């Protein structure tokens, strides 16, 4: 039970997921593009990606830390202090 | 592979105490067991009897068990 | 309502809020995935509708009329994720997660047992030490005249130097002890 | 009884004339051998009780009381000696030698065959005590709680006086043996009311009576471990045993002039459970559960029937221990954290784990766990009180409920939760304090292998 | 203006900083020993062992099985000779003159 | 429409539905930014007792020190005897013993008048 995570499957997983979604063209994100700037959403797009992001990963981001999380590596970067992975 | 530290409180003085105790207790407890197992083995317990015509008992002749009569 | 480092929620961001909320109770009461994505997708374009309105008094009733329509149709008891507060394993390891300072108290007989690690904990705590006067003479020149006004701490500005106030946040027990 | 007063009056030669580091020592060991010695008092006869001398003699009522006081001296000096280690050496042997001495009046005291003799040590007990509370308290408000404590025993105690020697004069002795066999009954007339009334209110002043049981949450809480201690276990049975002894003379009249405090002690015992159920301070929780316990102890000997009588001897010596032990807890507690508070320290049980299973124990017992001898004196007094009127079972469910829900509000209270954050001085618990519990536990839970030595001259 | 000279509270001492092996009697390492050794001797060795054996082998504590054994006899000898095993009355009404009335 | 909430005392009303929450005028700004000033300066004098290497012991409260003295040593001297406290102390002190009296004393005075007629059953009955 509970396998172990690491930041190259939490990277892996949550570009997965960005990859997923139709508004995103697969080919112009990275680890460090922006959602307002560098892709063109909404804020509403963000609390749909932040809300996909939870259900992927299983646990709750509170909405005061979510609207902060603003590019891929700052997701990658919470999940990872959240769970407390590479120790 | 990967073994993590787990960070509890110090067990080894409520350990200590257990053992004591424990030590301590069983010190006269172990004897007194062992005693008690040959007052009733070997010297056993007394019979119920009439007394006899013309003969008082001493106070501690009413009763069964050796250490309780002695 | 309650924020470390805002006074106040915006207007976004009580919107964002009502949207998250929404969506999650519409989950709820829809337990399979097409049909919820069927009413996600309605509810998405319920909120598109009115996204560009610049009267700030009909957006406010708009905002209020959406909560008291939220309020008449919650789910009675909704999805909560396991960890989440309110859940079923929330707070459930606090009784394993046992502060770092009761090492200190430790009998040297049972220290024998683990060397490398209480080296690397010493020097770990003389670090601390060293750095404990260096991070509060900078929380003193930073704060204004008055008292602080957020509870957002400053960073490191020079080299060598840890963060103000950083132990307790650091040396915090792990998810699953 | 001189087999035990002289060794206890020997007691006061050692601590005055041992060295500066061993004072402790050879106080606890020659307590502990008095109190192995104490033993000899079970000689006890199906018909008969046991009388030494003119002076002293030793029932089955009796017996309990003094084994469970020349016990508890060892244990108070083993309690009292970790926040008297700055003291000077010359007021540790005061204090040794009060407690020696409080020892000495309460053996004198639950022997003594005369009338005017029990009143005369059941008031010298009041002066040690007054000292230790004054003195060795922690607080300000200890010389508050040794005025209301002295002048609430005092002022109920002088008609007892009056009317005691009233009893020698009309009667021609106040020898226990000669009363049971010169006793006549008590008609009904206003005199013999207020006879009533002086016999009894030094009594139920000292147990104490819901009304009369302002001085118990100061003298209890202002006290240090040792005062506590002996105030808890010893000297609210005072009153108890003088209730058994004195009701001889008081019939018929008391089966209508106990009325009023029957009605005073079945709804204080609900007061005092409620005012468990929202206390801030941990001692004074102690405290009011005691006031219970001991009006359950109050109603049991005033409806003055065979199965009470056997319970409430059982549920004063029960409580006597409980109490005993949930103070030194408490007192483990203020010794780790320096605050009374009960929501301040939270969460021992992850760092206190062996201490938790004894705040366990100990929560048990208060709630009456059968079979707890506990549990044996709360059941026959509620089976007697059944037996007086029904509607009292409605009361003693009642009380049942409430204390079940404060014992484990404090153990939930106390052990259970998250820890709190910033207090960072909880050292691991010592031998000392584990050794006082275990002398604390062990007895009582022995004790339920043959409790028929803990029932009384009615047994 | 300062107040009158008082000394300050002092600093708590840790009984386990110098002595890590103690079991909180004694600062002196000897003495502690030497009373935890006493206590646990005299305590639970002597007075617990030897107290709960003197409890347990009491010599007829109040009579009870000397009442049991009493009680069988006149239950015998009752029922041989067809007597009733108890009266209403404790003692003979022959023996008691009842107020005239 | 929806039926409104309404509060009750064991039932708050929501932070959603209260109407004092959209204010946006510049007193209620000043207020929050003033509540958010004490609220900082306290953690950050909690914080500065909390992190220090060299501190073995408790962070007192002041606070809680504060709550437990009104709680326990304050309500005699704010005490004023009055219509009210008298009523209530009444009500509440000789209330329930001269209730519990009369219902004891009835009850005891007809099982005693029962048992002298010999109209209760007491058969099995010696045990008291
Ligand atoms: C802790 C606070 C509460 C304490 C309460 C203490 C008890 C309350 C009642 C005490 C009454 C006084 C002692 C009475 C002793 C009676 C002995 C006796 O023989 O009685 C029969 C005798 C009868 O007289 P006699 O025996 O001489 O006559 C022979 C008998 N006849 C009458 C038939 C001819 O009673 C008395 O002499 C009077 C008794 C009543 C006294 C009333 C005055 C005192 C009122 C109460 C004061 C209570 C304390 C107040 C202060 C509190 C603190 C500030
Ligand atoms: C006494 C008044 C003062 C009170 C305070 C006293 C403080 C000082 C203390 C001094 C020493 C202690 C004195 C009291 C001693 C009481 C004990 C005692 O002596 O008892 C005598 C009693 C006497 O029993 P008895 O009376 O039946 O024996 C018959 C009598 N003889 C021996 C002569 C034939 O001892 C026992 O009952 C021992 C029985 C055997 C041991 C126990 C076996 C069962 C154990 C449990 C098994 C598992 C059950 C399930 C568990 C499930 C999980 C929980
Ligand atoms: C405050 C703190 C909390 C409480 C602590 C304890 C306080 C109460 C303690 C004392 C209680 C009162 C005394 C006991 C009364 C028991 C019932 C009784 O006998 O009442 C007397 C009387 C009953 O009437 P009756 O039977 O006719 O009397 C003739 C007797 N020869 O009754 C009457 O006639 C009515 C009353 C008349 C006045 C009585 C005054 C003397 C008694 C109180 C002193």
């Amino acid at each position: 039970d509970a396998p172990p995570l690491t930041l190259e499957g939490i990277k892996d997983r949550v570009l997965y997921v960005l990859k997923l979604y139709d508004k995103i063209d697969p080919e112009k994100l990275s680890v460090n593009s922006h959602f307002m700037k560098d892709l063109g959403l909404d804020s509403l797009d963000q609390v749909e990606i932040i809300m996909a992001m939870e259900d992927e990963f299983g646990f709750e981001i509170p909405d005061i830390d979510a609207e902060k999380l603003m590019c891929p590596q700052e997701i990658v970067d919470y999940i990872a202090d959240k769970k407390d992975v590479y120790e | 592979g990967k073994r993590l530290f787990i960070i509890k409180p110090s067990g080894f003085y409520d350990k200590r105490f257990l053992k004591l105790l424990r030590f301590y207790i069983l010190l006269t407890g172990i004897p007194v067991v062992i005693g008690i197992t040959l007052i009733n083995v070997f010297i056993g317990e007394a019979e119920l009897a009439e007394i006899p015509e013309g003969y008082v008992p001493e106070h501690w002749e009413y009763f069964k068990h050796p250490i309780s009569r002695w | 309502a309650f924020l470390p480092s805002a006074a106040y929620l915006t207007h976004q961001q009580k919107v964002l809020q009502l949207y998250k909320r929404a969506l999650r109770h519409l989950e709820s009461r829809c337990v399979h995935r097409d049909k919820y994505r069927y009413f996600a997708c309605l509810l998405r374009a319920r909120f598109d509708e009115h996204k560009n309105e610049k009267d700030m008094v009909k957006a406010t009733q708009l905002l209020r009329e959406a909560e008291k329509e939220f309020w008449h149709g919650q789910h009675p008891q909704p999805y909560i994720f396991p960890e989440s507060p309110g859940g079923t394993s929330y707070e459930r390891y606090e009784c394993y997660k046992v502060p770092e300072w009761c090492l200190d108290d430790w009998h040297p007989s049972e220290k024998a047992m683990y060397p490398d690690y209480f080296a690397k904990r010493e020097q770990w705590k003389k670090l601390r030490r060293e750095s404990w006067e260096r991070e509060v003479k900078q929380l003193q020149e930073e704060t204004p005249v008055g008292g602080p006004r957020t509870e957002a701490l400053p960073p490191a500005r020079k080299q060598g130097d840890l963060p103000p106030l950083w132990w307790h946040i650091v040396t915090r027990p792990r998810e699953r002890p | 009884m001189l087999k035990y007063i002289i060794p206890t009056m020997m007691l006061m030669p050692l601590t005055w004339l041992s060295k500066n580091s061993m004072i402790w020592i050879n106080t606890t060991l020659h307590s502990l051998l008095i109190s192995l010695t104490s033993l000899l008092l079970l000689n006890q006869f199906g018909d008969n009780s046991l009388n030494f001398s003119l002076t002293f003699f030793s029932d089955s009522l009796s017996t309990p009381l003094l084994i469970l006081t020349m016990w508890l001296l060892p244990l108070m000096l083993m309690a009292s000696q970790h926040h008297l280690s700055k003291e000077n050496l010359a007021r540790k042997k005061l204090f040794i030698s009060m407690l020696i001495l409080l020892q000495l009046f309460l053996i004198m005291t639950f022997t003594a065959t005369e009338l005017i003799f029990f009143y005369i040590m059941f008031e010298a007990t009041l002066v040690p005590t007054l000292i230790i509370i004054t003195r060795w308290g922690n607080q300000t408000e200890r010389l508050n709680a040794g005025l209301y404590f002295l002048f609430y025993t005092l002022a109920g105690s002088l008609p007892l006086l009056v009317a005691l020697i009233y009893i020698q004069n009309t009667m021609g002795s106040l020898n226990f043996l000669i009363l049971q066999y010169w006793v006549q009954p008590m008609p009904n007339s206003w005199s013999n009311t207020f006879m009533w009334l002086a016999c009894m209110m030094a009594f139920m002043v000292k147990m104490p009576l819901y009304g009369l049981h302002l001085w118990l949450p100061k003298a209890h809480v202002e006290a240090p471990i040792a005062g506590s201690m002996v105030l808890a276990a010893i000297l609210l049975k005072l009153g108890g045993y003088g209730m058994m002894r004195i009701t001889l003379l008081l019939n018929p009249i008391t089966d209508f002039m106990a009325y009023p405090f029957i009605m005073l002690s079945l709804w204080g015992m609900i007061m005092t459970s409620s005012i468990c159920l929202r206390q801030t301070d941990l001692k004074s929780l102690i405290a009011y559960s005691s006031v219970s316990h001991m009006a359950l102890v109050i109603v049991a000997i005033l409806i003055q029937t065979p199965w009470s009588y056997m319970g409430a001897t059982a549920l004063m010596i029960a409580h006597g221990l409980t109490s005993s032990m949930l103070f030194c807890l408490a007192n483990s507690n203020y010794e780790r954290v320096h605050s009374r508070t009960m929501i301040l320290a939270r969460g021992l049980q992850t760092l206190l784990p062996l201490m938790a299973a004894w705040w366990l124990l100990a929560s048990l017992t208060n709630l009456a766990l059968p079979p707890s001898i506990n549990l044996i004196g709360e059941l026959f007094v509620v089976m007697s009180t059944f037996s007086w009127s029904n509607i009292t079972i409605i009361l003693m469910g009642l009380n049942m409920v409430i204390t079940a829900l404060y014992s484990l509000y404090m153990l939930i209270t106390t052990q259970r939760g998250k820890h709190t954050h910033h207090i960072n001085n909880i050292l691991p618990s010592f031998t000392r304090e584990n050794a006082l519990m275990s002398l604390h536990m062990l007895p009582l839970l022995l004790l339920s292998l043959n409790p028929k030595i803990i029932l009384g001259p009615l047994y | 203006t300062l107040r009158w000279q008082e000394d300050p509270e002092p600093e708590d001492e840790n009984l386990y900083e110098k002595n890590p092996d103690s079991h909180g009697y004694d600062k002196d390492p000897a003495v502690d020993v030497w009373n935890m050794r006493v206590v646990f001797f005299f305590g639970f060795s002597i007075v617990l062992v030897l107290g709960s054996t003197f409890v347990a082998y009491l010599p007829d504590y109040r009579m009870q099985e000397w009442a049991r054994r009493e009680a069988e006899r006149l239950v015998k000898y009752r029922e041989a000779h067809g007597l009733p095993l108890m009266e209403s009355n404790c003692f003979d009404p022959s023996k008691i003159q009842l107020p005239e009335d | 429409s929806f039926p409104k909430y309404e509060p009750s005392r064991l039932a708050s009303l929501p932070t959603t539905l209260d109407p004092a929450e959209y204010d946006i005028s510049s007193e209620t700004r000043k207020a929050q930014a003033e509540r958010l000033a004490i609220r900082s300066r306290l953690k950050r004098e909690y914080q500065l007792q909390y992190n220090d290497p060299s501190r073995r012991g408790v962070v007192e409260d002041p606070a809680l020190i504060r709550w437990t003295c009104a709680r326990s040593a304050n309500v005699y001297p704010n005490f004023r005897p009055n219509t009210k406290t008298s009523l209530l102390g009444a009500l509440f002190g000789i209330g329930p013993l001269i209730f519990w009296y009369y219902v004891f004393k009835t009850d005891r005075d007809r099982k005693e008048k029962l048992i002298q007629e010999g109209k209760l059953d007491r058969t099995f009955n010696i045990s008291y």
